[PDB]
DNA sequence: TCGCCCCCCTTCGGTGCTTTGCACCGAAGGGGGGC
């Protein structure tokens, strides 16, 4: 309570909210009158009258306890008009980031937001009117004196207050670890249990002088500790049980729920896959649209169900040992990883399955995975792990010397866990002696929709194919497709398309485009391909002739 | 105890709102130790979340000085800050700096901390220290003095800097001093040992009121080169014609009609084609147009500088600096000498600092970089190799190399 | 019929190019989880 208030503003030129309250009932507004009478006696709210011109509607929901109710005010209108805040919650603590502690306690602050006072000048904007009796008569009105649940400033101002209150105790007790998440306090120490409990009593008293109760109901003294959705044992931690929907008929919304649960599960359950289930979400048009599971999605779901029936645990972090991150390839741009320090004792797991860009390859995606893990390791442990990667040193070497963009992977050692990551073909650096030379070209008419793709060769071969519903860039890809299709295992190709050369030179092994996928498949079957560029419309070599022909 | 200078953002612009990225343990520890002392000394104040602005913070170590230096990335704040050519507080650039034998960079940013900052502008300088595994919410500060890295600080401190330097420059009229942001660039034509001694006299002169050694003399231009052979494939001549066709966007009077005609028909790429006397004349013509600089290319101080970099392999990096396309003010070749040879991202980060450093010496400002790298790869690693107290503008490009133009 | 934070997967729409579609990327929709 005696905390100093945090001054807050409406956005410039804006007034407070002026809406109306809902469904207006004897039951509801007598429950309303009861709800607030105790808040007013506590001083959390104050009666107001009609010279306050503002209003906002109110409701309530049940708590995790599930006998208690949670008062909420639909402050959406007020929130849009309230000044912005810089949020101080930067992320979510993870149990794999905890070190083993001799003594552990978990506490929660009671009625946390309602213990922090609201800026006196701002209170008038939190007005809610509770009507009279089913809209017969004038109506009862209150304003908040404390942080309302539902106001966009409340979580930041509470966190900032909690930080200031804890600060003296933290500096005074730097060997006590306090994880502070909203009003939830994890307290770990290496003191004997008797001293530990004495330090806790001190902390509780300090919180109380500043008006933060710590009710016994939410004061955990023994393992397993329920914390942030996990269970903290002395040597290990588990996720609280994940139950997946078991529908016979699946809506889009059902699938979205399932994929979300699997992603949450993937932090500790190794090898989770969601590509085929997520595919079902594409191109659909309503959350209630029934979606039949494909065969692949059923298989993927059954595989994850097997994984989830086995129990798993993570361990805690030991700073005096190395972090190790191992990655495996699962197919179709899916990757899975584990982070550990001792073999077969995972701190956590995870997965990387994002499709970045229209055209890419496994080496790029492995590089992306490595970067995702590197970011998460810094968040959780403050450092980068050593990597174990299913890619040969020669393969990586081949990649970063040919590829024109700068790229890098930190300290890593090869691990032979097939399938390995590899380059699926490599363009020749010099023209191939004895190979046919194809001069390719494609053109489309911007208005028409219509185009041509064709080639001309030093061995006298030539060909033109007509194309409908195409583009300039597609006919060029198409022209390359044609040369690869009609040529031997070694071929020299010369195009004037910087676009097409750009895609192919990056050595993609997969693409959102069926045409580029076919070209990739053709490139993988060749023995040697040299691909060269010349500027168009310069009357050069074979280029002029093939140009000649697709006209 | 000085009157503050009133400062505004540019019309219709709000302060910066940039998220703090994750930091390693040792950078976080360094920042909290640095910021705790700054707070005690009143240079920064603890603030709450009712301040809606933020700018990312991190830390570096120069390899020679193994104490951490806090670096706030005020690039967004500087773009939104009023110009100071209007209040006549901008800094001219001396054209003599780039003609010096040796140029030493000194970090003088600490001088700014003795001048207070406009009460109404400090909210725009907020930054947030993160915490390992999100043990606690971020910790927020704002500046009460002119911050390091803010473009306004050299402008406001300038009259002060002039006074402090006037005696030294008076006594050393052939030494050149140019201030850029937190840095002083110190150039002289003196032998290496005596240059360094006057560097140290400089230092103690500063310390009293309140080193990284360049040789611009030996920056060179790397022009476009045409290969020289005695037997030429169809492929070579195609490669040669495409290079010259591109170079004709830059150079005047470059012809390809003689070399192009050598390729009439549909020929094997490996067929060797003898050069007609005329084609040999056309190539020797082109060769020495490319020999000498382009005529008509002048620096315009009212336009931005832009820099492009190409990775060439085996630790070599080519770059061009321009303001209008194909009107290069400078073309060059960066090469690293660390011998380790292992890290593309490190090399590129060092190439960027070197190029930006050269631009500061030559023109007085840094270019906006077009970086041949994925955004997310650069952002995973670049701060591990940064050693400058400034940060240039940049963007990320993926341009395949059509012709190997610059190598 | 609420708030703030992180994560993933999909969709949409703005940007800039010696383009006429294409690739890139940020924002916002859905979901998971925390308090
Ligand atoms: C984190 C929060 C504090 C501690 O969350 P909490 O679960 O411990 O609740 P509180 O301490 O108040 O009551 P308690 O005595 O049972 O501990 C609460 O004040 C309010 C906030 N919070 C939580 N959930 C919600 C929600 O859905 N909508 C809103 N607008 N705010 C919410
Ligand atoms: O790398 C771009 C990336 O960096 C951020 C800061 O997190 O922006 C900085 O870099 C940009 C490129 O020069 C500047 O325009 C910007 O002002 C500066 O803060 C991110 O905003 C951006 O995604
Ligand atoms: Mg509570």
């Amino acid at each position: 309570s005696p905390i100093e208030t945090v001054p807050v503003k409406l956005k410039p030129g804006m007034d407070g909210p002026k809406v109306k309250q809902w469904p207006l009932t004897e039951e509801k507004i007598k429950a309303l009158v009861e709800i607030c009478t105790e808040m007013e006696k506590e001083g959390k709210i104050s009666k107001i009258g009609p010279e306050n011109p503002y209003n906002t509607p109110v409701f309530a929901i049940k708590k995790k306890d599930s006998t208690k109710w949670r008062k909420l005010v639909d402050f959406r209108e007020l929130n849009k008009r309230t000044q912005d805040f810089w949020e101080v919650q930067l992320g979510i603590p993870h149990p794999a980031g905890l070190k083993q502690k001799k003594s552990v306690t978990v506490l929660d602050v009671g009625d946390a937001y309602f213990s922090v006072p609201l800026d006196k000048d701002f209170r008038k904007y939190t007005a809610f009117t509770i009507p009279s009796i089913n809209n017969e008569t004038p109506g009862i009105r209150y304003q908040y004196n404390v942080l309302p649940m539902g106001w966009k400033g409340s979580p930041a101002i509470f966190q900032s207050s909690m930080t200031k209150i804890l600060e003296p105790f933290r500096k005074q007790n730097p060997d006590i670890v306090i994880y502070q998440y909203m009003d939830d306090l994890y307290v770990g120490s290496d003191l004997e249990i008797g001293q530990h409990r004495t330090k806790i009593e001190e902390l509780r008293q300090h919180l109380l002088r500043w008006g933060f109760t710590t009710p016994d109901k939410k004061h955990q003294k023994e393992p397993p500790f329920l914390w942030m959705g996990y269970e903290l044992h002395p040597d290990k931690w588990t996720v609280q049980p994940i139950v997946l929907p078991e529908k016979d008929s699946w809506t889009v919304n059902d699938i979205q729920k399932l994929v979300g649960k699997l992603n949450w599960a993937s932090q500790i359950y190794a090898g989770i896959k969601v590509r085929q289930l997520s595919k079902l979400l594409r191109g659909t048009k309503a959350l209630t649209e029934v979606v039949p599971l494909t065969e692949e999605a059923e298989l993927e779901l059954a595989e994850n169900r097997e994984i989830l029936k086995e129990p798993v645990h993570g361990v805690y972090y030991d700073p005096s040992k190395d972090l190790i991150a191992e990655i495996q390839k699962q197919g179709q741009g899916q990757w899975t990883y584990q982070i550990y320090q001792e073999p077969f004792k995972n701190l956590k797991t995870g997965k990387y399955a994002r499709m970045k860009g229209a055209h890419t390859n496994d080496v790029k995606q492995l590089t992306e995975a490595v970067q995702k893990i590197a970011t998460e390791s810094i968040v959780i442990w403050g450092k980068t792990p050593k990597f174990k990667l299913p890619i040969q040193k020669e393969t990586w070497e081949a990649w970063w010397t040919e590829y024109w963009q700068a790229t890098w992977i930190p300290e890593w050692e090869f691990v032979n866990t097939p399938p390995l990551v590899k380059l699926w073909y490599q363009l020749e650096k010099e023209p191939i002696i004895g190979a046919e030379t194809f001069y390719v070209d494609g053109a489309a008419n911007r208005e028409t929709k219509l185009g041509k793709a064709g080639y001309v060769t030093d061995r006298g071969r030539q060909k033109v194919v007509p194309l409908t519903d195409t583009t300039n860039q597609k006919t060029e890809l198409q022209a390359i497709h044609l040369a690869l299709q009609d040529s031997g295992l070694e071929v020299n190709i010369v195009t004037d398309s910087q676009y097409a050369l750009g895609i192919i030179q990056a050595q993609p092994d997969k693409s959102e485009s069926e045409l580029v996928s076919q070209i990739i498949e053709q490139l993988i079957k060749k023995e040697k391909v040299y691909l060269a560029w010349v500027p168009a419309h310069k009357g050069i070599g074979g280029n002029e002739q093939v140009d000649k022909l697709v006209s | 105890p000085i009157e503050t200078v009133p400062v505004k953002l540019k019309p219709g612009m709000d302060g910066p709102k940039v998220k703090q990225w994750p930091l390693t343990e040792e950078k976080i520890k360094a920042l909290v130790e640095i910021c705790t002392e700054m707070e005690k000394e009143g240079k920064i104040s603890k603030i709450g979340p009712e301040n809606p602005y933020n700018t990312p913070v991190f830390a570096i170590k120069k390899k020679d000085s193994t104490k951490w230096r806090k670096l706030v990335d005020f690039r967004e704040l500087n773009k939104r800050t009023q110009d100071f050519w209007e209040v006549q507080l901008g800094i001219p650039h001396p054209a003599g700096l780039k003609q010096k034998k040796s140029v030493t960079v000194l970090d003088v940013g600490d001088a700014y901390f003795s001048v207070p900052l406009d009460k109404d502008f400090r909210k725009y300088t907020a930054f947030t220290i993160p915490s390992i595994n999100n043990e606690t919410p971020g910790i927020r500060y704002q500046y009460n003095v002119l911050p390091q890295g803010w473009k306004g600080s050299p402008a406001i401190f300038q009259s002060s800097m002039t006074k402090i330097l006037e005696p030294f420059r008076k006594q050393n009229p052939d030494i050149v001093i140019y201030q850029y942001m937190d840095d002083l660039y110190v150039g002289s034509d003196l032998e290496i040992g005596q240059h360094r001694t006057k560097i140290e006299e400089l230092r103690q002169h500063l310390l009293r009121w309140g080193g990284y050694e360049l040789h611009p003399d030996k920056w060179t231009v790397q022009p476009i080169v045409l290969p020289e052979k005695d037997s030429w494939t169809v492929n070579d001549i195609q490669k040669l014609v495409g290079k010259l066709n591109w170079a004709s966007q830059i150079y005047a009077g470059i012809k390809v009609r003689q070399l192009s005609k050598l390729l009439r028909g549909t020929k094997a790429l490996t067929e060797v084609v003898p050069l007609t006397e005329e084609a040999e004349l056309e190539l020797a013509e082109n060769r020495e147009i490319l020999k000498e600089p382009v005529h008509g290319v002048y620096y315009d101080p009212s336009k931005d500088l832009i820099a492009e970099i190409q990775k060439q392999g085996q630790g070599q990096w080519t770059y061009q600096i321009y303001q209008e396309p194909f009107k290069n003010l400078k073309t060059g070749k960066y090469a690293r000498m660390k011998g380790a040879h292992t890290n593309d991202v490190k090399q590129l980060t060092e190439a960027v600092q070197k190029i930006a450093t050269e631009s500061i010496v030559i023109w007085g400002k840094t270019p906006k970089f077009k970086l041949p790298i994925q955004k997310e790869t650069w952002e995973a690693w670049w701060t591990e190799y940064w050693q400058a107290t400034w940060i240039p503008e940049w963007e990320f490009v993926n341009t395949p190399p059509l012709v190997k133009l610059w190598y």
